[PDB]
């Protein structure tokens, strides 16, 4: 029993895909947010031409 | 003496058991670095 | 071979069910609050 | 595992932060004249007795 | 590097003060938890021994014929009750015992030295 | 865009609900129409909707119908719903077995097996020329709210999935009713493909 609870402490500490894709959809979602600045700004930047 | 050295062998065998179990579970800590990371994109991103 | 080979094969198995669980969960407690939703209106105008 | 379970119950969150809400909002009329009627009459309802 | 190389090389390989207070400190701790663990076991085994006594001589008080059989078996649970408490009080004195020897190893220990510098 | 010449008889999909009709007529042209919408009315009778055997997804529940008729030439029934009406059998259905998907919830019926019928399933004691599966390809399957589907639930899911959505396994984990049949849903599927074959 002594092993078999020391082995998972290091797969557990090595592999954490589940929250790293908790963080990667957080991410994709972040991206997504971030560009609208720039296109806001292009098209702004025409209207303040026009 | 024979029980008692067995009781006194089985009670060390679950302290070590658990002791070792609750450290896996603070594989949490890398995965709660990983999700540091994930409230600082977030944040990140309702800042644009 | 068969190690790896039944090994995936399980894997998507257990995928399969755990989805099939967690998406009923998900579309019965919407169905759920939707019923709250479209009860939660009236009441008034007949006391009034 | 805790992947594809973290879609289903997320989902789930989510739908669940987005409607249980609209129960909190529905009702807060209803309680106040009905209330407001039963203090009103009750002076006319007792002087119907005496 | 290939599978060969890889055997090769392992057969050439097979071929070729502050800190010793903290360690005292947790020395002195751990032979504290394990003899403590121990006593309060022997301690616990009493109470369980008493137990078993106890309800022993319940039965043969209601068995009205005092059964030699029951009488026994309840000598037995009380010499177990006695011995568990020699052994409970002899394992308080060798577990002080312990724990004085270990600390004053772990004292004498060249690692530890810097410690005896104070 | 309303085209000016919608032709009287380029229907494929129809939907005339909450209107509360009550019967079925000129739907010459309308031969064409695959999804049928009428539910939430009076209709009472399935009719002039048999020789529109393009319906598919058909839906006329919720209503005052009573029977359930002329799909038998509806067989490319798929979807097909007679919800909240006052049927009380499957019947001209055994030629709609083209339809993976039935509804007869809240209905007047009494039993499920009606729907198991279609499967190469009878109950025990009965002598039938059915040992060919008639829904080969029901999986949709639903009678919530009918009178027996409200009696002593989950005894028809057990049954009709026995002898017929992940609902369907998880019912056919069901130990006793399991015992109640013996034509497992994977000897269905072999006997379908060597049919087919």
């Amino acid at each position: 029993k002594m092993q078999v609870l020391f082995k998972n402490l290091e797969k557990a500490e090595i592999k954490k895909m589940d929250r790293r894709n908790d963080y990667d959809t957080e991410a994709q979602k972040l991206e997504e947010q971030k560009s609208k600045l720039k296109g806001t700004m292009e098209d702004i930047t025409s209207i303040q031409e026009t | 003496e024979k029980e008692t050295e067995i009781k006194n062998l089985n009670q060390k065998n679950s302290k070590d058991e658990q002791a070792i179990t609750d450290q896996g579970l603070k594989a949490k800590s890398d995965i709660s670095i990983t999700k540091k990371k994930i409230m600082q994109q977030q944040q990140e991103a309702q800042d644009l | 071979v068969k190690e790896h080979a039944k090994t995936e094969e399980e894997q998507t198995k257990n995928i399969e069910d755990l989805r099939i669980k967690g998406a009923k969960h998900y579309a019965e407690l919407k169905i759920t609050m939707e019923t709250e939703i479209q009860d939660l209106e009236k009441c008034f105008e007949d006391m009034k | 595992k805790e992947e594809t379970k973290n879609k289903n119950l997320e989902e789930t969150n989510v739908m669940k932060i987005i409607l249980e809400t609209k129960q909190t909002k529905y009702y807060t009329e209803l309680e106040q004249m009905n209330s407001k009627f039963q203090s009103d009459t009750s002076n006319k309802v007792k002087d119907h007795q005496f | 590097k290939t599978l060969y190389d890889k055997a090769r090389d392992r057969f050439k390989e097979s071929s070729k003060a502050q800190v010793a207070m903290e360690i005292k400190n947790e020395v002195m701790q751990k032979l504290k938890e394990r003899l403590l663990s121990r006593a309060e076991i022997i301690q616990r085994r009493l109470e369980e021994q008493r137990q078993v006594l106890e309800q022993k001589e319940a039965q043969v008080a209601k068995r009205q014929e005092i059964d030699p059989k029951q009488e026994e078996e309840i000598r037995d649970i009380n010499f177990k009750i006695d011995i568990l408490e020699q052994r409970a009080l002899r394992f308080e004195s060798m577990a002080l015992q312990k724990y004085e020897e270990m600390d004053n190893r772990l004292n004498k220990d060249a690692r530890l030295a810097a410690l005896h510098r104070k | 865009i309303t085209t000016e010449n919608i032709i009287l008889q380029q229907l494929r999909q129809l939907q005339l609900s909450f209107k509360n009709i009550l019967k079925i007529q000129h739907l010459q042209g309308l031969e064409r129409l695959e999804k049928l919408q009428l539910d939430n009315n009076i209709i009472e009778k399935i009719e002039n909707i048999d020789h529109l055997v393009n319906l598919k997804w058909l839906d006329l529940s919720f209503n005052c119908i009573k029977k359930i008729e002329g799909l038998d030439k509806l067989k490319e029934l798929t979807d097909l719903s007679l919800f909240n009406n006052y049927i009380e059998k499957i019947e001209g259905l055994h030629n709609n077995t083209k339809l993976n998907v039935f509804s007869i919830g809240n209905n007047r019926l009494k039993s499920y097996e009606e729907i198991t019928l279609y499967f190469g399933y009878k109950p025990r004691g009965e002598e039938g020329t059915n040992d060919r599966p008639e829904f080969k390809r029901l999986q949709v399957l639903n009678v919530s709210g009918n009178p027996f589907t409200k009696d002593k639930e989950n005894e028809y899911k057990n049954h009709i999935i026995c002898a017929i959505e992940g609902d369907r396994q998880l019912i056919r984990q069901d130990e006793q009713i399991s015992n109640s049949y013996n034509f497992t849903t994977t000897d269905y599927y072999q006997q379908m493909q060597a049919q087919e074959q």
